[PDB]
């Protein structure tokens, strides 16, 4: 089975340049092309360039011709992308994806296999954990954790660490104009638990090793 | 370039229905290389149709694409819940491949008024000198809604930002999140908070408020 694996999360400054790698394994390397697309948040894909390792053939989108390079280790059946030039334009999440096989052996073309997926931010702020607040409720009542100012993406949130999943709704993060981000996680229980039970979120900033479990009370 | 643009942008059906997607290119697509993708979130696409009308491997016979020349349409014959995601389309007949601004399909139900909570910001946050005011709107449909901010009956514009969740995948509604920024020292002098909410389901709009101190 063909598998395409990605390096990990990447936050850069503008001006400066970012590589990013993808190891293929479980198929034939050199002979079939790989190509980078990337999507910015809520965005449509953008195909940046790709490469035919065999030959070391290139093609790049013209848009990025001139900041993109594009290269290939066949010892290590890895493909790299390089982005110079960084400006905050250039947050997105940036895929590899491989052409199909065909009958035959024959090349594909369109994108068959994808790799997960590599978060970069461009950005001048510096790696932040969050600070979180409570959000206080007053026959259902909703309460919740304002989870602010963290930098970079992403926060996860849990509620009673993992207990309570009915009713949970944590909110996409705003980024606002500080450069920060900001979110929401709510959930809805019943008004007569408000007296006995607690409540607690788990709040996971993993690009700054911060975690912080936040009771929130009436 | 080639410009490939998408229709609908975002629509809403129900499971059993036909789906049927459009996207135009600025020119022929030559040879019918036109590929379409699914995405659903956090995901990587997930290729569909490729060559016009080929179908990947692993992709149920209810997808099937169709088209020539400029107009190409991806057709979901009878929806299932696993197929409420993005679409997108692509062209690779010229070196120049580009992709469609993508067509959201929503799943279709019935009117739902959002349920509308209000809270202050914490005494904790007031410390750092900054309040949030933060609205909640919960379980509602269509996603259409509007937010109002009132601080002592003056509307505020431009100092609020809000997001909005993913459709539930059991009850097909959206909640909303809306937190107004303002400093403590403006906070503190005044006293009515309000959200003010218009949405398909409701006759007339909906306030929750409070009074600072109370």
């Amino acid at each position: 089975k063909v598998q395409l694996v990605q390096s990990g999360a990447e936050l850069k400054k503008p001006w400066s340049s970012v590589r990013v790698s993808c190891k293929a394994s479980g198929g034939s390397f050199s002979s079939y092309a790989f190509n980078w697309v990337r999507q910015a948040p809520g965005q449509r894909l953008e195909w940046l360039g790709g490469i035919v390792p065999l030959v070391s053939s290139t093609n790049y989108a013209q848009r990025f011709r001139g900041r993109v390079t594009i290269s290939a280790d066949r010892s290590t059946s890895t493909v790299y992308l390089e982005m110079t030039g960084l400006t905050s334009a250039d947050t997105a999440v940036y895929f590899c994806a491989r052409e199909g096989e065909g009958w035959f052996g024959r090349p594909l073309r369109a994108f068959e296999f994808w790799g997960q997926g590599t978060l970069v931010t461009v950005s001048t702020a510096s790696t932040k954990g969050p600070s979180v607040f409570p959000l206080a409720p007053s026959g259902t009542a909703a309460l919740g954790c304002l989870v602010k100012d963290y930098f970079p993406e992403p926060v996860t949130v849990s509620w009673n660490s993992g207990a309570l999943t009915s009713g949970v709704h944590t909110f996409p993060a705003v980024l606002q104009s500080s450069g920060l981000y900001s979110l929401s996680s709510v959930v809805t229980v019943p008004s007569s638990s408000l007296g006995t039970q607690t409540y607690i979120c788990n709040v996971n900033h993993k690009p700054s090793n911060t975690k912080v479990d936040k009771k929130v009370e009436p | 370039e080639i410009v490939l643009t998408q229709s609908p942008g975002t629509f809403a059906l129900s499971p059993g229905e036909r789906a049927t997607l459009s996207c135009r290119a600025s020119q022929s697509v030559s040879g019918g290389a036109l590929a379409w993708y699914q995405q659903k979130a956090g995901q990587a696409p997930r290729l569909l149709i490729y060559g016009t009308s080929g179908r990947a491997t692993g992709v149920p016979g209810r997808f099937s694409g169709s088209g020539s020349e400029t107009d190409f349409s991806l057709t979901i014959s009878r929806l299932e819940p696993e197929d409420f995601a993005v679409y997108y389309c692509q062209q690779y007949g010229t070196s120049q491949s580009t992709f469609g601004q993508g067509t959201r399909l929503e799943t279709r139900r019935t009117v739902a008024a959002p349920s509308v909570f209000i809270f202050p910001p914490s005494d904790e946050q007031l410390k750092s000198g900054t309040a949030s005011v933060v609205c909640l709107l919960n379980n509602f449909y269509p996603r259409e809604a509007k937010v109002q901010w009132k601080v002592d009956n003056a509307l505020q514009s431009g100092n609020s930002q809000e997001s909005v969740t993913e459709q539930d995948s059991k009850d097909s509604t959206y909640s909303l999140s809306s937190t107004l920024t303002l400093s403590k020292a403006d906070y503190e002098k005044h006293k009515v908070y309000a959200c003010e909410v218009t949405h398909q389901g409701l006759s007339s709009p909906v306030t929750k408020s409070f009074n600072r101190g109370e």
